[PDB]
């Protein structure tokens, strides 16, 4: 038997749920990675943003550990959308082989039918990860996303202003509007300095959404250990949403 | 490499093998 | 090598493209039965309508013709629609194997990928078929077809009144228009009765624009060996199209 | 038997098996 990476379908299929928006909006940008962990990483690239999905060990079951990571674009030739694919309430198991270096098999079943396919595997595939530290990092509360999302939601840049002492957070638009919280209850402030940086609003958006879905806290972290990027995630006990942005001039 | 990153990612950035 | 009945790419594709809008609202019941002819024949069933599509031997490739003939409901567990999914302008390959008697082996290849699945097998389905002669049998140019659509087109019956000597044909709207057709150079009338049969206008029209995707001739019979059935149909040098509708109290 | 045909169908219908 060669080493077989599974998902454990009670959890999957209630985290995919939470995710179906996220996964039935993925297009040809998108990359899944299985891991020996085990754990399964979704990665979207844009421009300036970097969206990444991370399935923790509860939602898999892994044999034997030297399974070779593997990746694949999400976009397949004749199946389309991995992942909605994956979401099917009729799934009752599903597997990843590694059979050969270049390839992933993928089976899948369903009451009366069990399908297999082999994709192409990507090489060298990079996946942008949290940084150990960081000039600011502030934990959010969730009703304060939902704050985020009620104020801005229904192009242009969103300036995202942090203060020193006393530890403040503002949320800048360019009409000159502005949303700030302060070390309280809701929000917990562990590094600050004294900073601004300038975000896609739509992206910035987008991700305060992704994040949303688990209905939990968030975390928002300025790194500048390079460039200057912005980053947003929040996890449950299935999954892990983080996006990484950059800067807009 | 299928999917690439613009810069300001790279360094922020590990290959798939060496994940977890 | 197990029996294997292969599409032949070229002609597949042209006949699956003029019938894109039929193969995309296929919905829970329709069946596609591969035989050894070699034949494919998709077959949905309604209450008083039973619409088949059969692709002819020049679509398809066989092997070995001890290959029994396999039958599966279009609607499959987690592909969905069957034929919709052999649309893919990416396919390059596809065959079905005869391994068991109760599955059919699907195979489907594009660029860097391959796919198989099994489906369970359908026993003891029952395909409606052409009666050898009729009381009415009138062909009909495809331009004749054309101003039916056009007369009918943006509930209800339409009554379908035949005519002995001289030969003619008349649809009659419950609103008392009618349109008629008489013995001319667009239509040739073979067989006739004095007889008047009534049918939905839904399926009815619904049956012209899936015989009209051929831009050919078109047959039109009524049936009473039995129980009075309209028969409508159309064919290329790629498939047949055929509907049988009863008839409306 | 999958898919039902109504009874006014079933004379005018042969069973997959003995199809072309």
């Amino acid at each position: 038997e060669p080493p077989t990476l599974a998902l454990r379908l009670k959890p999957y299929k209630t985290a995919i749920q939470q995710l179906r928006s996220v996964i039935r909006a993925l297009k040809e940008n998108t990359t899944v990675t299985f891991l020996p962990t085990p754990s399964l990483i979704l990665q979207t690239v844009r421009s300036h943003c970097v969206s990444k999905i991370t399935f923790n060990s509860s939602c898999l079951y892994i044999t034997d550990k030297s399974f070779q990571p593997k990746t694949i674009n999400n976009s397949t030739p004749l199946l389309g959308n991995f992942m909605y694919l994956t979401s099917s309430k009729d799934l009752t198991k599903f597997y990843v082989q590694d059979i050969s270096d270049l390839s992933a098999k993928i089976s899948m079943c369903a009451p009366d039918f069990n399908m297999e396919f082999s994709s192409a595997c990507v090489h060298g595939q990079d996946i942008v990860r949290e940084s150990e530290n960081s000039a600011v990092h502030v934990d959010l509360d969730f009703g304060v996303v939902a704050d985020l999302l009620k104020w801005i939601g229904p192009t242009g840049t969103v300036q995202i202003l942090v203060h020193a002492g006393p530890p403040a957070i503002k949320f800048i638009l360019t009409n000159g509007s502005e949303l700030e919280f302060t070390s309280n209850n809701r929000v917990s402030f562990h590094g600050v300095k004294n900073m601004r940086i300038n975000v896609q609003l739509k992206n910035f958006y987008q991700t305060l959404l992704n994040c949303a879905v688990t209905k939990l806290p968030c975390t928002l972290r300025i790194v500048t250990e390079h460039d200057t990027l912005l980053y947003v995630a929040s996890r449950n006990g299935l999954f892990a949403v983080e996006n990484f942005l950059t800067e807009e001039p | 490499r299928r999917l690439h990153l613009e810069p300001a990612f790279l360094p922020y950035s590990v290959k798939a093998h060496e994940c977890c």
